[PDB]
C-alpha cells in the first residue's frame, strides 16, 4: 500500500515537530566585545575656532 | 594696530595705478604720511605692552623699530630716484612694490603676537630682498650674492621652525604673553642645549656672528643702493628683536653656554673692525663696520643685563641709521664715478663741500660721540659687560681703537685731501642727495635729546 511520489513532490521542504530543545549556542560563541562609546550631545561651535597656530578664528 | 598695516597694504594698488610721471612723487608723498601714522606707536605704557588685537601687539622694544622701518621706506624711494630713472615704468612700479612689500612684512613681523606668526613673517622678508639684490643689482657677482643671502639665513631658520613647533606641543602656546608668564627654566640636558642651539643659531646667523658673516660683504656690497641700506638698517635686526623675545625661556642655559658666542663676538668685533680698516672697497667698510657694531649687541643679549638690553635697542637704531647715511654717501660717489674704490676719489670737499659736511657728521656719529644715542647705548653695553666681567673692557676697548682709526679714515681719503685732476665727471650735488642726507642724520641728533623712547623696554 504505497504511492509513488510525484515529481517535485518529494523535494518539497517540510516541517518537523521534534521535541528537542533549541541549541542556544550552536557555534559555542563567547562573549562579544562591547561597542565603542557612542556619540551623543549637540554640535556647538569649536572653542576659539580652529585653534591652529595664530589663527584666532 | 591696522592703523599702519592696511595703508601699507593698500600702497600697492596706489603705486601700481599711479600715472607715468608721478609714481615716485606718489610713492614718497604717502610713505611720509604713513610715517607719522607709525609715529603714533610711540605711545607706550610702563611695562604692559600695547596689545592691539589677538594677533598684533607692540611694546617699547618693537615701536622704535616700526618707526625706523616706516620712515625708512621714503628714503630708498628718493635714494633710488637716480639709479633707476632709465628703466621703464612697469618695472618701476614693480620695484616700488618690492620695497613696500618688504616694509609691509617688516611691520607685521615686529608686531606679531604669536612666535610662529613672527617666524612666518621673519623669513618672509628674504623673498622680496632676494628679488631686489639679484634682479636690480649692478655687478656680476650679484648672482652668487643672493644665494649666499638666503641659504645662510635659511640654514638656521629651519632649525628654529622645528624648535618652535616643539615648544607648541610642549607648553601649549608660542604667544609672547603666555610664554613670558609661563616661562620655565630650560634645563641643562643635552636635549635642551640643542633646543637652545636651535632657538639661537637662527638669529645668530643673520646677526651676524664672526665666521657666520660672509653674506653681508658679498651682499651689501653688490646689493642695489636701496636694497643695501634696508638690509643693514633693519633687516639686520629681526634676529635681535626676536632674540630679546625668545630669551625669556632659554634661562639658565644662556648664562652657561653663551661663552663661545661671547668669545666669537668679542674677538670678531676687533677682527671685523681691524679688517674694516684694511679694505680697498669703501662699501665693504660700512658692511664690516656694521657687523662690528652688530657683534656688540649680541654681547648685550648674552649677558641679558638690563643695562645690556638698554644699549641693544639704542645701538640697533643708532647703527641702523648709521649704516644708512654711509651707504647713501657711498652711493653718491659711486654713480658719479661708477666705482666703489676709495682710492679713486679723494678729497671731495674741494669739489663737494656740503657732501663733506654730511660725511663727517655721519662719521662722528659712527664714532659714538655723546650726547648722541650711539654712544649712550654703546656705553651701556660696556657697563653691563664690566658687571659681567671687569676684564671685558680691554677687548672692547680695542674696538674703541679701530673704529675711529677707520671711521675717519675714508674721510681723509674720500672727502678730505686733494683731488685727482682727471675726473671731470664730479659735478654739483643734486639737492636730493643732501635732502635725503637731512632726513637721515637730523633725526639722530633730535631723539638724542630725548633718549628714553628709543632706550627700550627696560625703562
Amino acid at each position: 500500500g504505497w504511492v509513488r511520489p510525484d515529481l517535485g513532490e518529494l523535494s518539497k521542504v517540510t516541517k518537523v515537530k521534534t521535541d528537542r530543545p533549541l541549541p542556544e549556542n550552536p557555534y559555542h560563541s563567547r562573549a562579544r566585545p562591547e561597542p565603542n562609546p557612542e556619540a551623543e550631545g549637540d554640535l556647538k561651535p569649536a572653542k576659539h575656532g580652529s585653534r591652529l597656530f595664530f589663527w584666532t578664528m | 594696530m591696522l592703523k599702519i598695516i592696511i595703508p601699507t597694504t593698500m600702497l600697492l594698488p596706489m603705486t601700481w595705478m599711479s600715472k607715468h610721471n608721478m609714481i615716485w612723487i606718489n610713492a614718497t608723498v604717502h610713505s611720509l604720511l604713513i610715517s607719522l601714522i607709525s609715529l603714533s606707536l610711540l605711545n607706550q605704557l610702563g611695562e604692559n605692552s600695547l596689545n592691539f588685537s589677538l594677533t598684533f601687539f607692540s611694546d617699547s622694544l618693537s615701536a622704535p623699530l616700526l618707526v625706523l622701518t616706516t620712515w625708512l621706506l621714503p628714503l630708498m624711494l628718493m635714494a633710488s630716484q637716480s639709479h633707476l630713472s632709465k628703466e621703464t615704468t612697469t618695472r618701476k612700479k614693480l620695484y616700488i612694490t618690492m620695497l613696500i612689500l618688504l616694509q609691509l612684512f617688516l611691520i607685521m613681523t615686529f608686531t606679531a603676537t604669536e612666535l610662529i606668526l613672527f617666524y612666518i613673517l621673519f623669513e618672509a622678508t628674504l623673498v622680496p630682498t632676494l628679488i631686489i639684490i639679484t634682479r636690480w643689482g649692478n655687478q656680476t657677482e650679484r648672482l652668487n650674492a643672493g644665494l649666499y643671502f638666503l641659504f645662510y639665513t635659511l640654514a638656521g631658520s629651519l632649525p628654529l621652525l622645528v624648535a618652535l613647533v616643539y615648544i607648541q606641543n610642549t607648553t601649549g602656546s608660542l604667544n609672547f604673553l603666555i610664554i613670558h608668564y609661563w616661562s620655565h627654566p630650560l634645563s641643562n640636558s643635552w636635549s635642551n642645549i640643542f633646543m637652545w642651539l636651535a632657538c639661537i643659531m637662527a638669529f645668530m646667523v643673520k646677526m651676524p656672528l664672526y665666521g657666520l658673516h660672509l653674506w653681508l660683504p658679498k651682499a651689501h656690497v653688490e646689493a642695489p643702493i636701496a636694497g643695501s641700506m634696508v638690509l643693514a638698517a633693519v633687516l639686520l635686526k629681526l634676529g635681535g628683536y626676536g632674540m630679546m623675545r625668545i630669551t625669556t625661556i632659554l634661562n639658565p642655559l644662556t648664562n652657561y653656554m653663551a661663552y663661545p658666542f661671547l668669545m666669537l663676538s668679542m674677538w670678531g668685533m676687533i677682527m671685523t673692525s681691524s679688517i674694516c680698516l684694511r679694505q680697498t672697497d669703501l662699501k665693504s667698510l660700512i658692511a664690516y663696520s656694521s657687523v662690528s657694531h652688530m657683534a656688540l649687541v649680541i654681547v648685550a643679549i648674552m649677558i641679558q643685563t638690563p643695562w645690556s638690553f638698554m644699549g641693544a635697542t639704542a645701538l640697533m637704531i643708532a647703527h641702523g641709521l648709521t649704516s644708512s647715511m654711509l651707504f647713501c654717501l657711498a652711493n653718491t660717489n659711486y654713480e658719479r664715478v661708477h666705482s666703489r674704490t676709495m682710492i679713486l676719489a679723494r678729497g671731495l670737499q674741494t669739489l663737494l663741500p656740503l657732501m663733506a659736511t654730511w660725511w663727517l657728521m655721519a662719521s662722528l656719529t659712527n664714532l659714538a660721540l655723546p650726547p648722541s644715542i650711539n654712544l649712550i647705548g654703546e656705553l651701556f653695553i660696556i657697563t653691563a659687560s664690566f658687571s659681567w666681567s671687569n676684564i671685558t673692557i680691554i677687548l672692547m676697548g680695542m674696538n674703541m681703537m679701530i673704529t675711529a682709526l677707520y671711521s675717519l679714515y675714508m674721510l681723509i681719503t674720500t672727502q678730505r685731501g686733494k683731488y685727482t685732476h682727471h675726473i671731470n665727471n664730479i659735478k654739483a650735488s643734486f639737492t636730493r642727495e643732501n635732502a635725503l642726507m637731512a632726513l637721515h642724520i637730523l633725526p639722530l641728533l633730535l631723539l638724542t635729546l630725548n633718549p628714553k623712547m628709543i632706550l627700550g623696554p627696560l625703562y
